[PDB]
RNA sequence: CGCACGGAGGCGAAGAACCACAGAUUUCCGAAUGAGAAUCUCUAACAAUUGCUUCGCGCAAUGAGGAACCCCGAGAACUGAAACAUCUCAGUAUCGGGAGGAACAGAAAACGCAACGUGAUGUCGUUAGUAACCGCGAGUGAACGCGAUACAGCCCAAAC
RNA sequence: AGCUUUACUGCAGGCUGUCGCUGAG
């Protein structure tokens, strides 16, 4: 039979009706007033967690992170550039907004690392995602095989070199195949130009 | 660990307090405190110190004049030594 | 609370709880929201718990209009670990269902009409 | 030389602090004579009494005190 | 200028690294080394700081 | 008894010098961490941010460095086009953040010699200066496949 | 190269419509 938690992601699939609305109309009053970074005890979104990595154990962390909404905010050139260059209101970041989230909430947890994130809506200028972080140096983890593997050393500060999932996704390595020349291995191997 | 006293400071002028005002001059480590200079020196001499002097030497060393109570006198102490 | 449509005199809440613990030892109970949602399902739900105390709210919001939709009566609890302790369990639980009371069918079975009539 | 390992091994932790208080001590009567321009010297001996308290303090290091 | 212990420790230095190459190390080495090639004058250098 | 071949003296047959591994010691500043400070100073210290928590700094984590290599972000201009704006120089120079001894990638919502076919991924050779782009100017420029190298496949979420 | 302007081309900035935040009669 559906699972319960198939409901729980059911009446996200549209954020926008019924209950989910109202709590969300009511939420985000409470979060408007929040930090950038707040840790949260239980995740808004327990399907998607669970499905992304959690687990109500011990070493694993959730935070609530909003970024501003919108493109880059750059700041007009100084010096000469051609036309081409001299714009300021259309360029946006190549990282999108979920990865920025990602790395200000790991970077409030410097023993932790991130496992995952998703979202969690957006009002009319800012966007909060969930991030699921691991503590690993926890022995509840080193011990855990659906996860001591994020303890290895090379996994250190993932979220910044772009191992996180959001990260692989936002670098073009979806697709295995056609249109994925100049993103596999590496964006920084084909010489960014992906 | 560091040692407090590090030598008889022995000049001409070290000469003069000691023959005339019952004074041993020493070249001691900068961390010394005047009253760390004192205890130290009532003991590995066996006296009794009544006044210490210091100075920070331009020799990257702290120069200590130390005056001995009026029973012990510094020309019979510094003379075994 | 956006979930929760009538409010449980103190006192109505007591006898679900009494019930509940003596169903669980005359006959059977389900702990957890996952089980207790298989049963509404599985339509072997007689009477089911459900805490005012949860957040996120969203690991309830389906229960009553679930619920409401197969005939299983269900009842509001103020607080989610008392509804853990009443099920048997240490910790709380967000809600619980009565599977086949037990020598508490009587009560239950009033409890049941007692919230319908609270509408 | 004037002293060695195995002897100041068969000493006890009270006679060791005992030997080293005593060589620092004529060390610092060596150093004393030096600063007053001293000449009876034998220059590779106020050496040894370094390498020695050396010594002295490896061992009450090994052999716990 | 009112200077620091550290300062002054410094300058103490410096006045000392400023002397000959001992008479004997010229023999020592059959006069191949002779020249301090670090004398600083109070005047015609300076000192860092 | 360093370079360093002087003078005085000393150490070594209780096996020194010398070499190898292991250990002891290892001042102050320094990520610098009790607080301050041009390497010193003032009256117990994981400062700061975190995880677990006996909710007590009790047990832990982070910080900084490194020849370049690596990964993720920011991103020029000279120049070429015989001017110059798109284009080019070039995702280069340079900047921000971070890992390792290698990184990244990786077990198909693939390929598409269209098949009764191949079978994770890097890389090397070739495919090819081909297809594709472009004031269709100057210039820019892959992939599938193939031959090699080395090969290695698995774990959750959910149903019960 | 600096400077100018009703030189060419663009880029900030300002005003304005629209969408999202955004709901009740
Ligand atoms: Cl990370
Ligand atoms: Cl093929
Ligand atoms: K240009
Ligand atoms: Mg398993
Ligand atoms: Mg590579
Ligand atoms: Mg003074
Ligand atoms: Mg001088
Ligand atoms: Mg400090
Ligand atoms: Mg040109
Ligand atoms: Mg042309
Ligand atoms: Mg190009
Ligand atoms: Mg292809
Ligand atoms: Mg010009
Ligand atoms: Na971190
Ligand atoms: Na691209
Ligand atoms: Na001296
Ligand atoms: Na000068
Ligand atoms: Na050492
Ligand atoms: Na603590
Ligand atoms: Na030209
Ligand atoms: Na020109
Ligand atoms: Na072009
Ligand atoms: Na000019």
């Amino acid at each position: 039979a559906r699972s319960a938690y198939s409901y729980i992601r059911d009446a996200w699939e549209n954020p926008g009706d019924g209950q989910l609305a109202e709590l969300q109309w009511q939420r985000q009053q409470e979060w408007r007033n929040e930090g950038a970074v707040e840790r949260i005890e239980r995740p808004t979104r327990l399907d998607k967690a669970r499905s992304q990595g959690y687990k109500a154990k011990q070493g694993v962390i959730v935070a609530r992170v909003s970024v501003r909404k919108g493109s880059a905010r750059k700041r007009r050139h100084k010096a000469g550039r051609r036309s081409k260059r001299q714009g300021v209101t259309r360029i946006t970041r190549r990282k999108d907004i979920q990865r920025v989230a990602e790395e200000r909430a790991s970077r409030t947890f410097p023993n932790l690392r991130v496992l995952n994130s998703y979202s969690v809506g957006q009002d009319g200028r800012q966007k909060w995602h969930e991030v699921i972080l691991i503590d690993p140096n926890h022995p509840a983890i080193q011990n855990d095989d659906d996860l001591s593997w994020i303890c290895a050393d090379d996994q250190a500060d993932r979220v910044f070199r772009g191992l996180t999932g959001a990260g692989r996704r936002n670098r073009g390595l979806s697709g295995k195949g056609k249109g994925s020349e100049k993103t596999r291995p590496s964006l920084r191997s084909n010489g960014g130009k992906g | 660990s560091w040692d407090v006293i590090k030598h008889p400071h022995v000049t001409e002028k070290a000469m003069n307090d000691m023959d005339f005002q019952n004074k041993l001059q020493f070249a001691v480590d900068d961390r010394a405190s005047k009253g760390e200079v004192a205890d130290a020196v009532e003991e590995q001499y066996d006296v009794t110190v009544e006044q210490v002097n210091t100075q920070n030497t331009m020799d990257g060393e702290k120069k200590a004049v130390v005056r001995l109570s009026e029973d012990d006198d510094a020309q019979e102490v510094a003379s075994r030594i | 609370p956006v979930y929760v449509d009538f409010d449980v005199p103190a006192d109505l809440e007591d006898d679900a709880l009494e019930a509940l613990e003596v169903a669980r030892d005359t006959g059977a109970v389900k702990k957890g929201t996952n089980e207790t949602t298989k049963s509404i399902e599985r339509g072997s739900a007689e009477l089911v718990f459900v805490a005012e105390d949860v957040q996120p709210e969203e690991i309830v919001m389906h229960i009553p209009e679930l619920a409401d939709e197969k005939g299983v009566p269900f009842i509001f609890v103020e607080q989610q670990d008392d509804l853990g302790h009443a099920a048997g369990l240490e910790v709380g639980s967000a809600a619980a269902a009565v599977t086949d009371a037990g020598e508490a069918d009587a009560d239950v079975e009033d409890i049941a009409d007692k919230v319908e009539e609270l509408r | 030389t004037v002293l060695h390992v195995q002897e100041i091994r068969d000493m006890t932790p009270a006679e060791r602090e005992a030997e080293l208080d005593d060589l620092k001590t004529e060390l610092l009567n060596a150093r004393a004579v030096q600063a007053a321009g001293g000449a009876p010297e034998n220059p590779g001996r106020i050496k040894e009494l370094r390498k020695a308290i050396a010594r002295i303090k490896t061992i009450q290091g090994e052999e716990g005190d | 200028g009112k200077k620091s212990k550290a300062t002054k420790k410094r300058l103490a230095k410096l006045d000392n690294q400023n002397s000959r190459v001992p008479a004997w190390v010229m023999l020592k080495t059959d006069r191949e080394v002779q020249r301090n090639h670090k004398r600083r004058h109070w005047r015609r250098n300076d000192t860092d700081e």
